[PDB]
């Protein structure tokens, strides 16, 4: 392996106004959309389950 | 700013993490009472994806953006020590439950410890091996730490690899011990204390090993400097904690209670 | 102007950091100018504007007693009064009848029985009934 | 410290030839924090400082604070006004009462 | 006008009413010990001095309160 | 401590609607449910 | 921008605001529950219908008031808002983790609501004691949903405690020692260190009930050799420190309020109060068994717990007699906040004193599980904790919002509440001494008068809560901004204006 | 202020309403207060 | 330093692990199963497990873990 | 070898703090400033990036009370409690 | 039992409960002093125009703060512990009775010489014969001999309950798998009531305890006739 | 930059006093109502 | 040597928890029964323990223990 930290430092310090969780690129946006879709969807589902259980 | 502290970018992980907690607890309830693991499965996936994305961002903020000034690093040190303290207190509750049940065996157990019908694992058999394994990994991780400080990449990786192999070895040994144990979690206040205490400990060993594996990869990628490597320090403090808890479990649960 | 010294009327901080009026107009600027020579020659009216340029309320005014306490006490008692309306509503629409053990032909008998079993004979209850004269002491 | 030493350190303080307005405010504001209606000797020295500072208004607040500090005791301010009647008349100082600020 | 007292008027007040405060609070003492505490101790000693447990039981039995003694 | 004069002065009819909104909108859900408790009991 | 600001926050002020909002909402729920309790006891007989619905109401009332109202407001709300400002810090040490401590509360609250709707709810008491909370006495998901709520509330307070203790030790100006930090900051730290060391024991304990209920373990089942009393020890080992966690930030705010409205630059005896809050926090971890005086412990163990419990009075008395000494010689400003603080001093003292009566294991035999205990804790909680919260709220509302409340309305609110809580809880002392048990849906006829009066006091309190909501509207409706705050030289949190900028202390403040 | 003009009329009117509606509640709506029979109840024979 | 710890990883720690590994592996053998006695405190079932048939423990080993009714 | 040093790899604010300490400066306020005699001629000089900085004055060592106030650009000001003098200077 | 509008403790039926009444009255005098002194001091601090706002030193004020409150907490502990130990003194019982708590009733066992077991249920309000206290009467009372030391053993067959009789100063937890002991001794004959004192479900409110104290002779006859 | 000043550091808007009464009456009154609707659900079931 | 009223105070078990007292005298009646029969000694003399376990032990405990000794599952050593 070779030291590529400098390349990563350049990428993450690039003044594009992006928040650290999306500054890595398009994948961050794909990975963040997947974590958000599952979290909210799963919450809606838990609410539904609380309905079925309570009644 | 003219202070050395870190103003963190607005982040979605605290929310995804909190929601994943709701999904896991909701999930456990659904599993225990409405025979379904769907909710539970979703909770565990979103916890791991929030945690990858939370710790990934911490690495980006420190190694890549330079936000970890000495002041920020000294706060993280206090944070990790405090976290470990709370983990110690958590285990203390389990030891309290063991030294309550053991030092006054109730008539249902025959009035003596170990309870009638219980045939404990010999302390000197596999449990002693587990003990040498963790103590040995405590030595190898110290070698890894010194290698890193001395700027020795190869030996740091070598020592760290050995530490991880040992943690895995312990995990495999414990898994095997669980399977061959003649007693189960449903066998009274002996099986209860034994499996819940060693079970939470085994969980911490898996968490600790994972933490060390993260360090191994970050090391492979040259993230650590010979002077700045808090992630490794935290992983090592956590590892020693896991080691010390084991020493208390072997002395009390096995040697004293067999 | 949060960062700047401000004026305050306080008994224990008699001399504030600034003046109450800071943008002196021409008439006021001249009162400040008359302050320069013997004070005997400042009339009683300039001597009050000089004072009024420097401070906002005199000690007497700043330490006045008000009629607020009447409004507070009477409003508190109108709203405690309003609470009774809620209680009236509750007894009327929520509460059903109480147990039959409260009716007089029952609370009498029960009393006779409590006296018979000598409930609290030293001080509390039976101690209050004259067993000889057969009546409440 | 002793009454007489305490009294002299403030007489000395207000008797400084070049008092800056800031020290006059600091001295009076500090002095009223203590459980003592200041001695007539201290207040007159303070009154004289407000003259070297051409500050009438402060001379009147200084005579209001002395009355305030006495509180229930209603005999402290009439004695103080009498002892400082020579300074008030000479400086041209009208009491809070005459001005009608009472 | 005579020079009145000008120093320590807050402290002087506190000291005086400090003497008062104990007297109001211990005012409950020599007294609550007399209207509740000594009345209870005297009322129990008086009640049991010439108390006849069998006579008391006989009265209760004749009144019919018992399930095991008619 | 001091406060500025209000940018809009509150009238009597402005406070009357506001104060009766605070009381009525808690007592109406509490009232309709606590009154009809015997009706839920019958099955 | 709305989502980034309010859902993805990493700002201590905004996060403190979220906590204040959550706690205010929780308080409405807890008040409703307390009204249902007092409605059922308002007259002899049965109202809600069955005892199980009552024992579910009582349990939820406690959980909501403690975990969702008091802690979030004091620690998450006032703590997050004020701590960084009082030490001149730019934010908390872990601003992102801080946001998770908040977001864990709504899910935690949802689980509590879920438990009281599925099956027959969890009518176990907030202490949740096995065997009643087991899988035979209370079978079904209710108790399990309750346990999961306490875990999320505990993870939230442990990840809040770590943040507060790190921020307070590591982020003060270089020249400022710990003994130059305000008393509220010291109150939050000794609360955080008690949360850190107690809630893991609770977590251990409730995890063991969970396994006893679902994995066939027998930690507390007598048939399998376990012991129901073990749970009590584990619970109360957390339980007592918990009550000090509920009052410590209150003590901190009271010190600030009393000093401020006395026109003082500092509280009396700063170092004695710092020592008293360090003692009330160390003693709080060796007295737990006073909640178990009737379970059948040895007499020597009971003599020890009686004695250790009464030593907690000496530290709490070097605070009371310091607050009075702070008032001493002050230029008293009779603001609404001051009124709440004065009521706190007196009412907390009364509640603390009845606590010293209960410390005596001999007497506790007769007072335990009776309304005398309920009287005791409502004086320290419903009057102590709550008055500190109300006082702090009216005092700092102008700072947080930039608007000033109507003082007269605030004084009217205080008067109504004062009458309400005293009428509600004072008569409960009588009910306790005379033997009325706790957790009882109905009572013997002799207890009728005091229970009626107590229930009518609870309605007076309801009137005060409704008025408070109106008062907050009125402030936001009129929009009267804050011109000048007095005493900023000794109250740093006000020095950046009202409300302070989203980013304060970008340029830090101090000579050595 | 508001207080000088109408304060006396608030202490008076408000207190009279509180004493009234409360007196009405305690005596006209049938609340059972269950006072001590000492003095009031003439005992009657239970058996 | 690193040198002392490298030796301890390879010449004391690992050798200790080696002696013990052989100790457990050679001194092992599957255990002999005791007679099944229906002791009431053991094999507790207050609620069925959330897996399988609800009657077999998570890491159930048929050779050594009897069911409440006796070895299968 | 093979392990990077801070000198080769530190970046961002971490690097700035590092390089500055080598030159003996404190741009990020990590150290507590030492007081002068605090007289008008030698005022404690408070460095600031703008036209105001908050000053906290611990008047006498062992004071538990800190006196806070804003220092503004222009002439010197005195602590409202002990009178010691401070003046704002450019960063 | 408690009577309408009761302010304090039910009249003492045992020597120990008498002991507690006198101890409580002493503790209330100390609450009455420090709670009314604090209220008086608050009013004293708030009723003067005189001020002192400069630093007040807690030099010697601190010494009284720690040394004096320690002395009162001793004046309350000494009689409290005297009573505590007194309740644990060896009792020499003449009879042993056991009570088992159940989900919503108590059962009793007098198995010294022959079995005399029975259940004790609350008499429903509807079936309460005129004059019977609501929620307090039971079908079978705990007949016991007066003026005799009795050993009561308490346990439970389900959840936790708590066996209490206020007039005797008793409250002992009923815990499954555990046998708790307490000693009863009535100075007088009569009926003494108590109620379950540990939340046990939907009918905690409805499972009272009623002791019937009679002379030895009657106790014996009753014994016989109940087997 | 996040807007600053009074009425702008909150998640709800304070610009109309009558919309704020409506939002706040629902936020606070919905919390008070919820415990009573749990008691209806619990009684209604059985 | 009897004329027993009730089980005396035992110094060994002097607190409130008397679970062990009951257990011990249940076990010891049975242990003495076994020991006496071996030395052809009267089992009429282990009755002091019987009187003391019957007095102290809840009937359901004794009943459960007896059922278990018969089933072969008594936890204790008799
Ligand atoms: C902080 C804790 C707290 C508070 C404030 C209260 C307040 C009240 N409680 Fe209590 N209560 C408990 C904690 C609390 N309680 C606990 C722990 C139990 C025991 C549970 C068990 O046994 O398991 C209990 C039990 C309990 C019982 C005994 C039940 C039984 O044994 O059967 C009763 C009976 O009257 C009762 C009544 C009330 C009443 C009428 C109030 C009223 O005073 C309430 C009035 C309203 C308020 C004081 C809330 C106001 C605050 C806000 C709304 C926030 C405002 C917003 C901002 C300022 C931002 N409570
Ligand atoms: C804010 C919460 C809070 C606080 C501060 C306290 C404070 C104290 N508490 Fe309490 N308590 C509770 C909340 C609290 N408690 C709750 C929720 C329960 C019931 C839980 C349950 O079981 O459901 C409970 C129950 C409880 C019990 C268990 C009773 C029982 O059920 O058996 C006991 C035991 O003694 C106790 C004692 C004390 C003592 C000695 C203090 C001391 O801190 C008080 C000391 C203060 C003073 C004494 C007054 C000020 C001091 C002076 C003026 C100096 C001079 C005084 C003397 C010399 C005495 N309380
Ligand atoms: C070998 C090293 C690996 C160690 C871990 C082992 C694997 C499974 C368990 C995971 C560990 C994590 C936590 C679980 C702890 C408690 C119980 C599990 C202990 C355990 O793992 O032990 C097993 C129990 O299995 C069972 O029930 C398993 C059932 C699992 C369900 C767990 C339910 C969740 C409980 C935790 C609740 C959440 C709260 C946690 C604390 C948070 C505080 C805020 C033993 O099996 P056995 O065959 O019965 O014995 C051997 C017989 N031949
Ligand atoms: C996959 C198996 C399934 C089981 C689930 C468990 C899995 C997940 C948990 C494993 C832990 C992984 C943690 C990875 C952390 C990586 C991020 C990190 O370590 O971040 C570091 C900061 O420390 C920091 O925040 C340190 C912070 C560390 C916090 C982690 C603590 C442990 C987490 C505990 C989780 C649950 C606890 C158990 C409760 C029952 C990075 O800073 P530096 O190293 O200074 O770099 C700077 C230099 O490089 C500059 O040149
Ligand atoms: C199923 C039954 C219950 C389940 C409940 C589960 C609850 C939550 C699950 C999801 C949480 C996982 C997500 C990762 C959290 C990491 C937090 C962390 O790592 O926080 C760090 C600080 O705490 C530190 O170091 C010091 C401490 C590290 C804390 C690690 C967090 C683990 C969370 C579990 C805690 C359990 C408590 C243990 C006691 C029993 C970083 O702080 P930030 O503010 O981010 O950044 C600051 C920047 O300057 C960094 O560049
Ligand atoms: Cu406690
Ligand atoms: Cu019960
Ligand atoms: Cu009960
Ligand atoms: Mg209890
Ligand atoms: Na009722
Ligand atoms: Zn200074």
């Amino acid at each position: 392996f070779e030291n590529r930290v400098a390349e990563k430092q350049k990428l993450f310090q690039e003044d594009n106004g992006l928040p650290v969780h999306l500054k890595g690129g398009a994948t961050d946006n794909i990975l963040y959309r997947v974590t958000m879709t599952l979290c909210l969807g799963g919450t809606l589902y838990s609410l539904y389950c609380l309905g079925w259980a309570s009644f | 700013q003219t202070h050395a502290y870190h103003m963190v970018n607005p982040s979605p992980w605290p929310l995804t993490g909190a929601l994943s907690a709701l999904l896991m607890t909701s999930g456990l309830t659904m599993w225990f009472h409405f025979n379904s693991m769907t909710l539970l499965m979703i909770g565990l996936t979103t916890n791991m994806l929030t945690m990858y994305q939370w710790w990934r961002d911490v690495i980006r903020e420190s190694t890549f953006q330079g936000h970890h000034t000495p002041a920020v690093q000294k706060g993280l040190r206090y944070g990790m020590i405090l976290f470990i303290i709370s983990e110690v207190l958590f285990f203390t509750g389990f030891f309290w439950a063991f030294y309550h049940s053991s030092l006054a065996p109730t008539p249902e157990l025959g009035g003596c410890w170990p309870p009638t019908g219980i045939h404990p694992l010999n302390p000197l058999e596999v449990p002693l091996l587990n003990t040498s394994v963790l103590l040995a990994s405590g030595v190898s991780i110290t070698w890894a730490h010194h290698s890193l400080m001395e700027g020795d990449r190869k030996h740091m990786l070598q020592a760290l690899f050995i530490t991880i192999t040992l943690g895995v070895y312990f995990t495999l040994l414990q898994a095997s011990e669980y399977y061959e144990a003649p007693f189960t979690i449903s066998d009274g206040v002996y099986g209860s204390t034994f499996f819940v205490a060693t079970g939470f400990h085994g969980l911490h060993v898996i968490i600790g090993s994972t933490f060390l594996i993260v360090c191994f990869f970050r090391q492979l990628k040259f993230h650590f400097t010979s002077n700045h490597h808090f992630g490794f320090e935290a992983a090592a403090w956590y590892w020693h904690f896991v080691d010390v808890v084991w020493l208390f479990l072997y002395v009390s649960i096995y040697w004293w209670g067999s | 102007d949060y960062a700047l010294p401000s004026y305050v009327d306080r008994r224990d901080y008699p001399l504030p950091d600034v003046a109450h009026v800071k943008n002196l107009s021409a008439s006021q600027k001249a009162l400040k100018e008359k302050e320069k020579a013997s004070w005997s020659s400042l009339s009683i009216d300039e001597k009050v504007e000089l004072y009024r340029l420097k401070f906002k309320e005199s000690f007497a005014e700043m330490n006045r007693s008000t009629n607020e306490w009447k409004t507070v006490v009477g409003a508190a008692m109108f709203f405690i009064g309003f609470t009774a309306l809620l209680l009236i509503w509750e007894k009327h629409y929520v509460y059903g009848p109480i147990p039959h053990t409260f009716e007089e032909e029952w609370v009498a008998k029960q009393t006779k029985r409590m006296l018979d079993m000598k409930v609290a004979p030293i001080q509390g209850f039976s101690a209050k009934w004259d067993y000889d004269k057969n009546e409440w002491k | 410290e002793t009454d007489e030493e305490f009294d002299a350190r403030w007489v000395t303080y207000f008797n400084k030839p070049d008092i800056d307005a800031w020290e006059l405010r600091k001295g009076m504001n500090t002095l009223v924090g203590y459980d003592l209606v200041p001695e007539p000797k201290i207040i007159d020295a303070a009154l004289r400082a407000c003259r070297r500072l051409n500050d009438f208004a402060s001379a009147v607040r200084i005579l209001e604070v002395v009355k305030d500090k006495a509180g229930p005791h209603k005999e402290i301010y009439p004695y103080v006004i009498q002892e400082l009647r020579p300074t008030l008349n000479e400086l041209g100082i009208s009491t809070p009462e005459e001005l009608g600020l009472d | 006008l005579a020079k009145p007292q000008m120093r320590g008027l807050l402290a002087r007040r506190l000291r005086f009413h400090i003497v008062g405060a104990f007297m109001v609070s211990l005012g409950f003492a020599t007294f609550y010990k007399f209207a509740v505490a000594e009345k209870r101790k005297k009322a129990y000693a008086d009640f049991y001095r010439n108390y006849d447990s069998m006579k008391d039981f006989e009265e209760m039995r004749k009144a019919g309160i018992f399930q095991s003694a008619k | 401590i001091h406060s500025l004069p209000p940018e809009g002065k509150l009238g009597i009819m402005e406070l009357a609607v506001g104060l009766t909104s605070c009381f009525v909108t808690f007592l109406l859900p509490a009232g309709w449910i606590l009154s009809h408790l015997e009706t839920y009991r019958r099955p | 921008m709305f989502i980034n600001r309010w859902l993805f926050s990493t700002n201590h002020k905004d996060i403190g605001t979220l906590y204040l909002l959550f706690g205010a909402w929780a308080g409405m729920v807890g008040t409703a529950l307390s009204l249902l309790i007092r409605a059922e006891l308002g007259q002899p007989g049965t109202l809600l219908g069955d005892d199980q619905i009552y024992n579910v109401v009582v349990t939820a009332h406690a959980f909501v008031m403690i975990f969702f109202m008091v802690m979030p407001i004091m620690i998450g709300g006032f703590g997050n808002w004020l701590v960084p400002l009082m030490i001149g810090a730019p934010d908390m040490a872990f601003p992102r983790m801080n946001n998770m401590s908040f977001w864990l509360l709504p899910p935690s609250f949802l689980l509590l609501l879920a438990s009281s709707m599925v099956e027959a709810g969890a009518g176990t008491g907030w202490t949740v004691y096995p065997p009643l909370a087991g899988n035979l006495a209370h079978a079904g998901a209710s108790v399990d949903l309750t346990i999961f709520s306490l875990h999320l509330a505990g993870v939230s307070s442990i990840l809040g405690a770590i943040n507060f203790i790190t921020t307070i030790i590591n982020m003060k100006p270089p020249a400022m020692s710990q003994y130059q930090t305000p008393l509220f900051v010291w109150s939050v730290m000794i609360t955080a260190v008690l949360l850190l060391l107690s809630l893991p024991v609770l977590a251990a304990g409730i995890t063991m009930l969970l396994t006893d209920r679902n994995l066939n373990t027998t930690f507390f089942d007598p048939a399998g050799g376990g012991d129901p009393i073990l749970y009590q020890h584990l619970f109360w080992f957390f339980g007592h420190p918990e009550v000090y966690i509920l009052i410590l930030p209150g003590f901190g705010m009271i010190s600030h309020i009393v000093t401020y409205y006395s026109g003082k630059k500092e509280p009396f005896g700063y170092m004695g109060m710092v020592w008293a809050m360090m003692s009330i926090g160390f003693l709080g971890f060796i007295v737990w068994a006073h909640h178990m005086f009737t379970v059948g412990m040895d007499v020597d163990t009971r003599a020890y717990f009686t004695s250790a419990t009464m030593i907690i009075a000496i530290p709490t008395g070097v605070k009371v007699f310091s607050w009075l000494a702070t008032l001493h010689g002050g230029n008293i400003k009779w603001s609404p906040a001051m009124m709440w603080a004065l009521g706190f001093i007196f009412l907390f003292t009364v509640g603390g004193l009845t606590g010293i009566v209960l410390a005596n294991s001999s007497l506790d035999i007769v007072l335990h599980d009776t309304y005398y205990v309920v009287a005791h804790f409502h004086y320290v909680l419903s009057m102590g904790a709550v008055f500190a919260i109300m006082g702090g709220f009216v005092h700092w509302f102008p700072l947080f919002s930039g608007y000033t409340l109507n003082d007269t309305w605030a004084k009217i609110h205080f008067a109504i509440m004062f009458v309400g809580v005293n009428m509600t809880f004072f008569p409960q002392h009588f009910l306790g001494l005379s033997g009325m048990p706790r957790r009882y849906s109905d009572y013997p006829d002799a207890y009728t008068m005091w229970n009626t009066i107590s229930s009518m006091g609870s309605f007076i309190s309801l009137t005060a809560v409704m008025l408070m909501v109106f008062i907050i509207w009125e402030a936001f409706a009129s929009k009267r901004e804050v011109l000048t705050v007095d005493l900023t030289t000794t109250n740093l949190e006000w020095l950046n204006g009202c409300p302070p900028p989203y980013h304060t202390f970008e340029e830090p403040t101090v000579n050595l | 202020d508001f207080h000088d003009k109408y304060g006396n009329a608030v202490l008076a009117s408000g207190a009279t309403f509180c004493v009234a509606v409360w007196v009405y509640m305690a005596t006209q709506i049938g609340i059972e207060w269950n006072p001590s029979p000492v003095g009031r109840v003439t005992p009657k024979e239970w058996r | 330093g690193a040198r002392t710890w490298r030796f301890l990883t390879f010449g004391l720690a690992l050798p200790s692990v080696a002696l013990c590994t052989l100790n457990s592996w050679l001194h092992s053998g599957h255990r002999e199963r005791p007679a099944f006695i229906p002791y009431h405190h053991l094999r507790i079932r207050t609620k069925p497990f959330s897996w399988g048939d609800g009657n077999h423990t998570f890491f159930h080993n048929p050779r050594v873990n009897p069911l409440p009714t006796g070895y299968e | 070898g093979g392990v990077p040093t801070d000198e080769e790899q530190a970046t961002g604010l971490e690097r700035e703090v590092m390089l500055a300490a080598r030159k003996g400066q404190d741009p990020y306020n990590i150290l507590a400033p030492k007081a002068t005699s605090g007289t008008k001629e030698d005022p404690n000089l408070v460095p600031s990036i703008t036209n105001k900085r908050i000053v906290g004055c611990i008047c006498e060592e062992d004071n538990s009370t800190v006196i806070w106030f804003w220092l503004h650009k222009g002439e010197a000001q005195r602590c409202p409690s002990c009178g010691t003098h401070y003046k704002l200077v450019p960063h | 039992m408690a009577y309408p509008m009761q302010l304090g403790f039910q009249d003492a039926t045992s020597p120990i409960m008498e002991e507690l009444l006198h101890f409580h009255d002493h503790t209330l005098m100390i609450v009455f002093l420090i709670s009314s002194l604090v209220l008086y001091i608050i009013s004293l601090m708030l009723t003067t125009k005189l001020t002192h706002t400069s630093t007040m030193d807690a030099q010697e004020v601190e010494t009284i703060w720690t040394i004096l409150p320690a002395i009162i907490l001793i004046l309350i502990a000494l009689p409290s512990l005297r009573i505590l130990y007194m309740m644990d003194e060896i009792n020499n019982p003449s009879l042993t009775v056991k009570t088992m708590g159940h989900q919503w009733y108590w059962s009793y066992e007098y198995t010294d010489y022959e079995d005399l077991s029975f259940d004790s249920y609350m008499i429903p309000t509807s079936e309460l014969k005129p004059g019977e206290l609501r929620l307090l009467e039971v079908d079978n009372r705990v007949v016991l001999p007066m003026e005799m030391t009795i050993r009561m053993l308490v346990s439970s067959e389900d959840v936790l309950h708590s066996w209490a009789v206020p007039s005797l100063g008793l409250k002992t937890d009923a815990i499954p798998g555990r046998l708790n002991q307490t000693t009863l001794m009535s100075s007088r004959p009569g009926l003494y009531y108590g109620q379950c004192s540990e939340i046990c479900g939907s009918n905690h409110s409805f499972m009272p305890i009623v002791l019937e104290l009679v002379p030895l002779k009657y106790f014996e006859k009753w014994s016989a006739s109940m087997l | 930059h996040y807007e600053e000043g009074p009425g702008k550091n909150i998640p709800f808007s304070v610009e109309n006093k009558w919309r704020l009464l409506a939002m706040m009456t629902l936020f606070f009154g919905s919390g008070f109502a919820a415990p009573f609707f749990i008691v209806r659900h619990q009684l209604l079931k059985k | 040597i009897k004329n027993y009223q009730t089980a005396p105070f035992d110094s060994r078990f002097p607190n409130q928890n008397q679970t062990r007292n009951c257990w011990q005298n249940y076990l010891d009646f049975h242990r003495c029964e076994k020991a006496m029969t071996a030395k052809g000694g009267d089992v009429s003399v282990c009755e002091w323990y019987r009187r003391v376990y019957k007095s102290l032990c809840p009937i359901s405990w004794v009943s459960t223990w007896d059922d278990r000794r018969a089933e072969g599952t008594f936890p204790g050593k008799i």
